[PDB]
């Protein structure tokens, strides 16, 4: 069976759960206490000790966007995430890599930092969601005619959207509606509809961090 | 003035009089309303000396579809009187569907008289069996907090809301109930799921004098008590520190709850003790107010599944079955409320309206002409055909009941039903599957908050330009506004067909407005439909409202717990 | 013929150059002026305006790693870059990610920083050069029985190996002879013997950048 080493507040971890559930593999979840990284994890990635990790055939597969590539390639017969052309594949890796830079880091600023730091990542995330909303443009999704690669990549970010609107004291929808819009659209898939934690608790996890570093 | 023995004697008298007053009911329904254009097609003028025969030989039966357009002329700009007459003070919807579509039904104050009387009388026989205290109160999970005005500028309305916000509800029910545990403003609160919470709270308040727990339906009770299992610790916390929970947002209900509250620590100890002392919450109802004579509500037909989990809820306490009538015409009373739910039956009170039945005697169905209510046969199954003061005249409501016996001269009735189910081809749908899909797709945004979507409905507005879609949901919890906007955005985004896409991408039909409404809203719909006069084949819900569907609609506008137009588009 | 929008000292650009030339593909090389970026670079990348990007079939593909994967995916007939099994391609990917960030951070800190930063960066580079050296077990390439995917992503640092030697007071050869000499094997390849510009030019450039920013 595929064993996942995940962490309930990991947008990344969720990328793997969503990835696995999307294709249609039954798998076991394991909850990490990162204060105590478990013996099979420190043997999966002895230096990063980072997750999500998928152990298949006694082989640890790590880094989340990598893991979903792995999800694709491990079972190449039903639900592909890429299209058949190499270029569209390149598009979906491109925009996946867009998700991993200013976007992830901006949200990290907005529920992790305050003040002078806060408004920068605050103007970062709207710009991010704004280019985001342009590139979504029309497609129900992102990296295919159906549920694609990067659809998995940033759908797991849509449970933090509550924590953003609250610490940020914002509303990321009036500036760019069609994104969060598409997000709860994507939530209908059981890939993410069973693979993402409750957002109020996420809000509470952000709240814990926020109260811890002031 | 409500007494026990004089009314029942008048009612025994009355029930034995069943023929004179069935016939007089007919006199009155047409003497008041000789003027129907419907009947002009029939060639009616009243009086005569073959009046009953001239009615059962000259007027054709009518269906939901042929009945749609006339009352439709009543409600929308043309404030015009038609099938019965009067441009009525409220209008209806009907369980099952009018070819998939909306069915309109008129309300008149007459129907309110019918209400009160059924309820003085039903309460007489019950307190005759399940006697109460006259200085006590009740746990009534009743709401009627929503009240719109139709696109014609005419009000149109649900049973419950038309009962409770009516002028004579409060004066008239005062002698026939134990004082409602909740302020009328929280009964009539814009946020009713929160009000449901403050309805537990309220019914839980004067618990010692409470003589019964009430919902129209066991599922009403069962959702109230499974809800209790969810939030009991929170409720402690609410009343405890004198501060209602942050869950509560709407101002008037918040001011009302604060109008009742101060910091009071002592009672938490007690409630925590008893609540954790039980076995998975069996017998929680006698546990709450242990001096209730009963749990009350309808207990036959398509709710029989809800008797067990509620029996688990009610413990050893007697489950009394609620009587049987509606706005489309009230039918019956259980004057022996002591009978078990499984054997429970409701006897027909004769000035209700003028009812004939279509016997199934032959095979399924069988081509027989109607016989009178006391010309009906015992043990046989007939479907109720309705004539009353509510837009209905020898109408086919389309649902099957059995006669088990006679309470003196009036036949007793048994419901083994559920659905008046066969449908036909719709146009409110935007595909029903889409409608539901849209609900579900947007909903999980809420489901992030540990909830699932318990119910849903919708409506089309051509009063506006561009005319727009209206989505209504029922959920288990409250949530902040941002997600609700996100949510409305997805109902706008969840109709997969090319067409909807064309209309609101151009903008010739309006953006979709999701007005999320509260808990029990659709329970109201179920509860007012199955008890509705005909036969339990009533359970339903039409999921989308053309201008010609109304009952769900009274329950639609005022309790915009949130109503948001898409900031998308 | 595919247009390449590129920067001559760019290690990621050399990765692209190396992919195309190893392929036997014929393309037109274009230099960019980040001062005054050409209309295709702006009409291909509206967002990061970065390089390299290859336009082919009337379609822009950006990021070095994503281009290399497009190089492989559009021309899979002669020199496949990845192994057949998804797991080897898997290892190749997260290792390409390792060189991409931890190693590129560490080296940038070497050639682009000073003081304490320069010193911690040396420690990371010599450790990072050791774990790369560790991965190979001690193998000749990285992504295939011949020239592979992770070789491509890591070879273009061999042009700046000298720059890390020179700024960082460190010999990568006496400490890990195998990586520099891995690179020097790759140097008999015209793929590296034409794509990676002289070490002299790049050491002079790192120093030129050294002059401009403080
Ligand atoms: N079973 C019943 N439950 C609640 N109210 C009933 C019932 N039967 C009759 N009524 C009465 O009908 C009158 C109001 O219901 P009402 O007739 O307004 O709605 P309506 O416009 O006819 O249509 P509907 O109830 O089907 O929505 C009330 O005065 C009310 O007491
Ligand atoms: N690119 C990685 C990023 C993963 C990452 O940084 N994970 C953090 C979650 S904040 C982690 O696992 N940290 C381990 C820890 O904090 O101990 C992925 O998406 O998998
Ligand atoms: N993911 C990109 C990031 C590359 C990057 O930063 N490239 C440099 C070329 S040296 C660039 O384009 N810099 C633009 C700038 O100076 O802002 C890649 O690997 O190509
Ligand atoms: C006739 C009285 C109308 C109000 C009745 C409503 C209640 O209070 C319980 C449901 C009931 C509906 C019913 O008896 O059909
Ligand atoms: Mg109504």
């Amino acid at each position: 069976l595929p064993i996942l080493l995940d962490y309930w507040p990991s947008m990344f971890g969720m990328r793997a759960r969503v990835a696995l559930r999307e294709k249609g593999v039954e798998f076991e979840y394991r909850e990490e206490d990162f204060s105590n990284k478990s013996p099979l994890l420190l043997q999966s990635n002895p230096i990063h000790k980072k997750i999500p990790v998928l152990v298949h055939n006694g082989k640890p597969v790590c880094e989340s966007l990598n893991v979903v590539q792995y999800v694709d390639e491990a079972w190449p017969e039903k639900n592909p995430f890429f299209p058949s052309d190499p270029y569209g594949r390149a598009q979906a890796r491109f925009w996946a890599d867009f998700v991993d830079k200013k976007f992830t880091d901006a949200q990290f600023k907005v529920w992790g930092k305050k003040g002078e730091e806060q408004e920068a990542g605050k103007k970062e995330f709207i710009e991010a969601v704004k280019i985001l909303e342009s590139e979504l443009g029309d497609k129900p999704y992102f990296g295919g005619d159906s549920f694609g690669y990067v659809d998995i990549s940033l759908i797991t970010f849509s449970s933090w959207f509550q924590a953003y609107e609250k610490f940020g004291n914002f509303s990321i929808e009036s500036e760019s509606p069609k994104l969060i819009a598409w997000a709860k659209r994507c939530m209908e898939k059981e890939s993410v509809s069973k693979s993402l934690p409750d957002s109020e608790k996420i809000v509470a996890y952000a709240a814990e961090y926020r109260k811890n570093n002031l | 003035t409500f007494d026990m023995n004089r009314v029942i004697d008048e009612f025994d008298e009355m029930t034995r009089n069943a023929h004179q007053v069935q016939k007089q009911t007919l006199k009155e329904i047409l003497l008041k309303n000789q003027s129907a254009i419907y009947l002009q097609n029939c060639g009616l003028n009243g009086n005569a000396t073959d009046p009953e025969e001239a009615f059962k030989s000259m007027v054709p039966l009518v269906t939901d579809v042929e009945l749609e357009p006339y009352i439709k002329r009543m409600v929308d700009g043309d404030t015009s009187p038609i099938l019965t007459g009067h441009p009525v003070p409220a209008i209806s919807l009907s369980s099952g569907t009018s070819q998939g579509r909306p069915k309109f039904i008129p309300f008149t104050d007459e129907l309110m008289e019918n209400t009160l009387q059924l309820f003085r009388t039903a309460f007489a026989f019950r307190n005759r069996d399940f006697p109460i205290d006259d200085n006590g109160k009740a746990l009534q999970f009743i709401f009627s907090s929503k009240q719109y005005i139709s696109t014609g500028g005419v009000p149109v309305g649900t049973a419950t809301t038309n009962v409770y916000r009516n002028p004579n509800f409060k004066a008239g029910m005062k002698s026939i109930t134990s004082p409602s545990c909740s302020p009328d403003e929280v009964i009539f609160s814009p946020d009713v799921h929160q009000a449901l919470y403050c309805h537990l709270l309220s019914g839980i308040l004067f618990r010692d004098q409470v003589q019964y727990v009430f919902a129209v339906f066991a599922h009403g009770l069962v959702h109230a008590f499974r809800t209790f299992e969810q939030v009991w610790e929170e409720i402690v916390t609410d009343i405890k520190d004198g501060v209602l929970s942050n869950r509560i947002t709407v101002p008037s209900v918040r001011t009302a709850m604060s109008k009742l509250l101060t910091p009071n620590p002592e009672l938490a100890e007690t409630i925590r003790t008893k609540c954790m002392s039980l076995s998975n919450w069996y017998g929680l109802i006698p546990a709450l107010f242990p001096n209730a004579k009963y749990v009350y509500g309808i207990m036959t037909g398509s709710m029989e599944p809800y008797v067990p989990k509620l029996r688990h809820y009610a413990g050893d306490l007697p489950l009394v079955s609620h009587d049987y009538g509606s706005s489309e015409g009230w039918i019956a009373a259980n004057v022996t409320p002591r009978l078990s739910p499984e054997e429970a039956t409701f006897a027909v009170i004769p000035n209700l309206g003028y009812f004939e039945f279509l016997p199934v005697s032959e095979t399924g169905e069988g081509e027989e002409k109607p016989v009178g209510l006391t010309q009906v046969k015992i043990g046989e199954e007939y479907e109720v055909v309705i004539t009353n003061y509510a837009g209905l005249y020898r109408y086919r409501l389309g649902d099957v009941v059995k006669v088990i016996g006679f309470y003196n001269n009036t036949p007793q009735l048994k419901f083994i039903c559920r659905r008046n189910l066969i449908l036909s081809i719709n146009i409110d749908k935007n595909t029903e599957r889409d409608l539901q899909l849209s609900v579900e797709s947007a909903a999980k945004r809420l489901s992030e908050e540990k909830i699932e979507v318990i119910d849903f409905s919708s409506y089309i507005d051509v009063s506006t330009d561009p005319g727009h879609y209206a989505i209504f949901w029922e959920i288990s919890g409250e949530t902040n506004e941002d997600v609700l906007q996100d949510c409305c955005n997805c109902l706008d985004r969840a109709f997969i067909d090319a067409g909807y896409v064309s209309s609101r991408k151009c903008k010739t039909i309006g953006a979709l407005e999701l007005r999320v409404v509260a808990k029990g809203t659709f329970r109201k719909i179920q509860e007012h439909f199955l008890g509705l006069g005909s036969s339990a084949g009533q359970f339903k819900m039409p999921r989308c409202v053309k201008p010609s569907n109304a009952k769900v609609l009274q329950i639609l506008c005022e309790n915009v717990v949130s109503s948001y137009f898409s900031t998308a588009f």
